[PDB]
RNA sequence: GUGGGAUACUACCCUGGCUGUAUGACCAUUCUAACCCGCCACGCUUAGCGCGUGGGGAGACAGUGUCAGGUGGGCAGUUUGACUGGGGCGGUCGCCUCCUAAAGAGUAACGGAGGCGCCCAAAGGUUCCCUCAGAAUGGAUGGAAAUCAUUCGCAGAGUGUAAAGGCACAAGGGAGCUUGACUGCGAGACUGACAAGUCGAGCAGGGACGAAAGUCGGGCUUAGUGAUCCGGUGGUUCCGCAUG
RNA sequence: GUCCUAAGGUAGCGAAAUUCCUUGUCGGGUAAGUUCCGACCCGCACGAAAGGCGCAACGAUCUGGGCACUGUCUCAACGAGAGACUCGGUGAAAUUAUAGUACCUGUGAAGAUGCAGGUUACCCGCGACAGGACGGAAAGACCCCGUGGAGCUUUACUGCAAC
RNA sequence: AUAGGCCCAGGCGACUGUUUAGCAAAAACACAGGUCUCUGCAAAACCGUAAGGUGACGUAUAGGGGCUGACGCCUGCCCGG
RNA sequence: GGUUCGUGGUAGGAGAGCGUUCUAAGGGCGGUGAAGUCAGACCGGAAGGACUGGUGGAGCGCUUAGAAGUGAGAAUGCCG
RNA sequence: UACUCGGGAGUCAGACUGCGAGUGAUAAGAUCCGUAGUCGAAAGGGAAACAGCCCAGACCACCAGUUAAGGUCCCCAAAUAU
RNA sequence: GGUAGCGGAGAAAUUCCAAUCGAACUUGGAGAUAGCUGGUUCUCUCCGAAAUAGCUUUAGGGCUAGCCUCGAGGUAAAGAG
RNA sequence: AAGUAGUUAGAGCCCGUUAAUGGGUGAUAGCGUGCCUUUUGUAGAAUGAACCGGCGAGUUACGAUUUGUUGCAAGGUUAAGCGGAAAAAGCGGAGCCGUAGCGAAAGCGAGUCUGAAUAGGGCGCAUAAGUAACAGGUCGUAGACCCGAAACCAGGUGAUCU
RNA sequence: GAUCCUGAGUACGGCGGAACACGUGAAAUUCCGUCGGAAUCCGGGAGGACCAUCUCCCAAGGCUAAAUACUCCCUAGUGAC
RNA sequence: AUAGCGUGAGGAAGGCAGACCCAGGGAACUGAAACAUCUAAGUACCUGGAGGAAGAGAAAGAAAAAUCGAUUUCCUGAGUA
C-alpha cells in the first residue's frame, strides 16, 4: 500500500556569506531559482547556483519577493 | 571479503595482456659517466665490470636524466635523443648495439 | 609458504610509483545508451584504489 | 499476316516419359564357413562342471566392445530467500516527490500520501514575436459551457508525466533556420564507507542560430534504471609463443 | 428448456470408525442420557474389488444396557505379615559456591532464607508431611534460529545404473 | 485346594494365526477365495560386473507382480486426460 | 630536582616490570646441613622477596644476557 | 586542541530519565527517530530497600575542616528553630 | 548352518540384524566442519570506546566508515567557547 | 538469638613478636545481597563449579607489511653448494630488492598516456634511501587458540541376540 | 656410395576420457578404449591451432651406477628434549 | 597326432618397517562463507609388484640472428607465465 520514499539530496546551502570561494565551487543547490544566479554566478542544468570566479560570496535581495547570490573579489 | 557484497575487484574490469616478446632495458643516467676520464670508450662490458650494471636485461638504454661534464664516446643498444644530445654536446660521440 | 596473489585482482589493478594501485572504472560495458557522454568520457579513464579498499586489499597484490 | 518468337527440313540443346545397359544405395529372402547352443553320441572320465571330436539346431541375427538418442526417483548429490512488535500468511525488497523531520544538512518504523522502469526528430538549440484561467454582458445555428468583440484579471492557467520547488523582465505559447540530443577534456566544488551519482566556469577542434552581443555539450528542475564475468558487432599507425 | 462435459453418482447404505452446523429431529431406554439402539434424509465431504450392502460362528476387539456380586463408593473400621521404629553387625547413592539457612509487606533482572522495614524466635535432636528452595535428573523433544544434518516424495535441478 | 460369571443390542474385522524384542494385540498384517496383468522356457521376475544360480530339477490347471480380502446378493456411467 | 594540569574505568590500545624451567659466562653457599616442606608479628608501590627456627638429608642460588611446554579459580574440564 | 600519514583494536543486542514528533488508545518498564544526560564502563551521599532519578566524579593514608542533594522528636547526625 | 550394512531378513511395525538401527559396530580420512555456546592462567602505570550509517541469501555474522590507542609529521594555528 | 558470615569502632580475658603506633579471642555497635560467565541490566529464583591437589588454551615453519635497532649506503645482499668440528672464516654475485616512470601494448623516457593538440588532466619526477639481518606488532597458508557436533566417506568385523 | 636396411595395424586422424600448472578452451605435447589408417631417406617428427621457410632432431625396442627418499635394525655419540 | 596321464631337474608360494616408490582402482568430509563445474585430491584407503633404493635416463630434446649437448636432486626463475 504504503512506505517508500527517496534518498534526500543535500539541497541547500554550500557556502557561507563571507566566505572566501574558489571557483567552480557550489553555492546552493535547489529546484529551480529558489536563489536566482547573480554576479560572477551561474545556474547548471539542476538549477545549482555555483561560482565562476575566485571570490567572497554575498546574499543579496532582489526585488521583495525573490533572491541572488553574487561572489565579488 | 565483504559479507557478501560483491568484492571490489569482481565491480571493476581485467584490463590488458602481457607482450611475449617485450623488452625491458637496464636504465642507465647520465650521472654516473661522470666518473671516468674524457676520450675514453663506455661500453656494456665496462659498465658491468665497473657494478654500475649487474642485469643486461635485454639491453642498456641511455637516458638524460642529469647532467654530463665530460667528452666520451659511448656505445649502446638504445639512446634517449636527449642524452645523445647532450653527449655530443660535451664533443662526445654516440654508436648504436 | 609464501603468499599466493590475488589473480582477479592482479589482471585489474597496477602499481603507481608511490606503490599506490591504480585500477579502471567499472560501469563501462553494455549499457551506454543509458549514460550520458559526460560520464562515458570520465569512467573510460582511470582511478585509484581508495585508502578504506586498500588497508583491505593490499596484502592480496603485495606482488 | 499473327505474334515476344515461325512455320519446310537440318543439327546442338532443354523438359519430362519408356526400353536397354552400366554403375551405385535401402530393404527383403535364402545359404554357410565366423559367433552361439542352459540338445544328442563318444572321449579325457569313477564328473549333470569344463574342454575336444562327430552330428543336429540357430546363423551374419544373438552376444560382447566403442559411439549415439530416448526413457529413467529404480538409485544418487543438492537447492528450496530476507525484513518481520515470535515464526507464518498477507505486504514489501530498486529509483523519484511531499509530510513525519523538531526553520542549515541528515534523521527511523510493516509511519501517512502518490508516482517510475517512459516519451519527444519536436515537446531539443537559437533568433524573433506575444500571454493565460475565469467572470460580466452583446450576440444567428449554439444550449451551463465551442468560436467572436469590449472590459476586468499576477496568474485564480500552463509547465509531455506524480508531487515539491520555481517560472509571466518566461522556463508558458506561435513562426522561421536548424541538429550543441557535438569530439577531446575539464581548474574546482557537492555528495560520499567503497562502488558510484551530481554541478562545472573555461581551453582546443569543427559547427548551428542570430546583424551583433552572445546562447547551444538535450528537454523548468528533480525518477525513466542495473556491476563484473561471458558472448556478438564495427573500428584500430597495438600484440601475434623460431621468422612471415 | 438450456449451457458444460469424457461422463455427470446407478444400486445399496446413510448425523455413519465418514455429519461441520449438531447434545440435528422423532421414537425407545433412564428420575434425569453431548454416549446408546432404531428411523428420517440439506450425504458440509458414503458409494460399488482404496470394493458396496448384508451375515452364522469367532474376538484378552470397541461400544451401550441389564441380572448376580461386591469396601468401587456413602464413610471408613479391625486384624495378619513385610518394610518403616528401637538394639547389635555391616554399610552405599543421587547431590553439594561457602553458610550461624524464620514470617508479613515491599523493593529488586518486574515471583527473596539471605536487601529494606516491621513481626516472631533459647540450644541440640528424633519420628512423620512434602508448601518453597523457580528442588534433583536429563546443555527443552514445544517455539525460533543455523546460507546445520539425516530419512522420504515428486511432472524441483543436475546426474547414475538398468532397459 | 484346584476347576466358566451370564444375558440383550450394536460397529469393525469372516475365521485359526501374525505384529511395533523393551508404551500400541488392534478395526492394522496374513489368510483361503476373487480379479487384472505378464511369461513359449537359456520363460518372465530376481541376486550378481560376469560366470553362476533361485525360479525349477518346474512348464500356462504352472510361475512372477499388483489389487481385493471367507460366504451371500451385486459391482453401475465415463477412455477427454 | 622544580612549577602547572591531572591520577574511576569495561572492550581495547601503549609501556614498565614480578616470577617459573633451561642454557652460557662470571662470581658464590652447601653435611658446621642444599632444594623442598611447616610456622612466624620482616621487606617492597604490585606481581613478589628475605630472615629465623623445626622437618628433611643432597644439591642450589646471585649477576648480566638469551630461549621458552611461562603464572589457572571456573571449560556439565581430565586423573587421583 | 584540531588535521594528515602510518601501526593496532574493539564495536554494529543498547537501557532508562527529561524535551520535541510519530505508531499506539495523547496506554505500556511498549515501539521507533531526534536531542541532552546517567548507566553501560561509576564507586560515594540522598530517594526505606533501588543500574537507569537528585547531588556529585574514588591515586593512598589521617580518630581534621567547609559544603551539595536531602534533612534537624526517636529509630538516625543535626532546630521539639524564628 | 546360510543371508551382512549403497546391504540383508521382514504374516509389514521404520520391525529386527549382539542392551546401538529413518540406515549397525569398529578403525582410518580426522585435530571433519561449527558465522554456535563454554573456557582462555601474573602485576602495576597512561589513555579509553561502541551498541551508529551504508552494503550484504543479509539481520545474534562480516566488511568499510564513525568512535579508541600508539608513533611520526606539517604549518598563513587551522580546534573549542 | 536470626543475617554472603566479614569489616570498622571496641571492652574484657589471654599471650609475648622478625618490637611495632604487637599477637589471639572476640560481648556489643555501625555498614554490608559471593566468584565467574553472559547480559540493556544478574545477590540473582539465569549459567558453571562438592572440595583439594596436579595437568590443562595465541604456538612453530614459511611468506607479506609496519615499527625499532644494528651494518653498508646508490647501493645492499648472497641462495644451493665447496670448505670444515652437527663449527668459524674464506669462496660462491646465479639471483633478489632499490636506483625511472608512463602505457593494454608497440614503444617513449624525467617524462609518459590520453588526445588532432604545442592544450589541459591522470600517474610520475621535480620533492633522491634503500638494503641485509634481528626483535616487537599484525596478516596469510598450514588444525593455527582450547575443547565440543549431529552427520559423510573408505577398508574391515559381526546372524553365539534377533 | 650401383643398390639395400634403418622398430606398421604404429605414427597420426575421428569419437569418448585422462595426464601435462593448462577445467575443450585457439589447445600444441603424452596416455588409455574404439573406429579408421601413412611416408619409410628427394623420407619422417618438433618448435603451443595451422600453413610456408628456417632451425633442431630420428619415434614407434631395450639396459644403465652417482647425486635423491626413508629407517624395523647395529655401532659410537649429541641435545639452552 | 594332440589333449590328458606319469616320472625326473629347476623355480615360485609366505612374511615384514603402520617407513620410502611404481602401477592398477579410487572417496567423502571440507573450502567456494548455499551449491552442482571446481576444490579437498589423484590425498586417505584397497590391491599388486618390488628394490635397497625405486622411478627417470643417453634427444624424433631444450631453444632462437647463439647455440647447448643423457637423466635425476637442490637454489633461483616465481607465487611469474
Ligand atoms: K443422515
Ligand atoms: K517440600
Ligand atoms: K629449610
Ligand atoms: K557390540
Ligand atoms: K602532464
Ligand atoms: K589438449
Ligand atoms: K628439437
Ligand atoms: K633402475
Ligand atoms: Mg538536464
Ligand atoms: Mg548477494
Ligand atoms: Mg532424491
Ligand atoms: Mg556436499
Ligand atoms: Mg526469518
Ligand atoms: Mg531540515
Ligand atoms: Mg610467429
Ligand atoms: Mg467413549
Ligand atoms: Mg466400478
Ligand atoms: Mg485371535
Ligand atoms: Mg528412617
Ligand atoms: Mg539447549
Ligand atoms: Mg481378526
Ligand atoms: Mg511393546
Ligand atoms: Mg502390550
Ligand atoms: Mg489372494
Ligand atoms: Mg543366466
Ligand atoms: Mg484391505
Ligand atoms: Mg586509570
Ligand atoms: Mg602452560
Ligand atoms: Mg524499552
Ligand atoms: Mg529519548
Ligand atoms: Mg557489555
Ligand atoms: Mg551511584
Ligand atoms: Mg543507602
Ligand atoms: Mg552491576
Ligand atoms: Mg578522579
Ligand atoms: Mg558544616
Ligand atoms: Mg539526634
Ligand atoms: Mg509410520
Ligand atoms: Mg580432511
Ligand atoms: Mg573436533
Ligand atoms: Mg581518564
Ligand atoms: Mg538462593
Ligand atoms: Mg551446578
Ligand atoms: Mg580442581
Ligand atoms: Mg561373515
Ligand atoms: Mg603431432
Ligand atoms: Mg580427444
Ligand atoms: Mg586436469
Ligand atoms: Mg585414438
Ligand atoms: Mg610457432
Ligand atoms: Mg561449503
Amino acid at each position: 500500500s504504503n512506505g517508500r520514499d527517496s534518498e534526500s539530496k543535500r539541497l541547500g546551502a554550500k557556502r557561507a556569506d563571507g566566505q572566501f570561494v574558489t571557483g567552480g565551487s557550489i553555492l546552493y543547490r535547489q529546484r529551480g531559482t529558489k536563489i536566482y544566479p547573480g554576479t560572477n554566478v551561474g545556474r547548471g542544468g539542476d538549477d545549482t547556483l555555483f561560482a565562476k570566479t575566485d571570490g567572497v560570496v554575498r546574499f543579496e535581495r532582489m526585488g521583495r519577493d525573490k533572491k541572488k547570490v553574487s561572489v565579488y573579489p | 571479503f565483504e559479507g557478501g557484497q560483491l568484492p571490489l575487484f569482481r565491480r571493476i574490469p581485467k584490463r590488458g595482456f602481457t607482450n611475449i616478446n617485450r623488452k625491458e632495458f637496464a636504465i642507465v643516467n647520465l650521472d654516473v659517466l661522470n666518473r671516468f676520464e674524457d676520450g675514453t670508450e663506455v661500453t656494456p662490458e665496462l659498465l658491468v665490470e665497473t657494478g654500475i650494471i649487474r642485469n643486461e636485461k635485454s639491453g642498456i638504454k641511455i637516458l638524460s636524466n642529469g647532467n654530463i661534464e665530460k667528452k666520451l664516446t659511448v656505445k649502446a643498444n638504445k639512446f634517449s635523443a636527449a642524452a645523445k644530445e647532450a653527449i655530443e654536446a660535451a664533443g662526445g660521440k654516440t654508436e648504436v648495439i | 609458504p609464501k603468499m599466493k596473489t590475488h589473480r582477479g585482482s592482479a589482471k585489474r589493478f597496477k602499481r603507481t610509483g608511490s606503490g599506490k594501485l591504480k585500477r579502471r572504472h567499472g560501469f563501462t560495458s553494455h549499457m551506454f545508451a543509458n549514460k550520458s557522454q559526460k560520464q562515458k568520457r570520465k569512467l573510460r579513464k582511470s582511478a585509484m584504489v581508495s585508502a578504506g579498499d586498500f588497508k583491505r586489499i593490499r596484502q592480496m597484490v603485495a606482488k
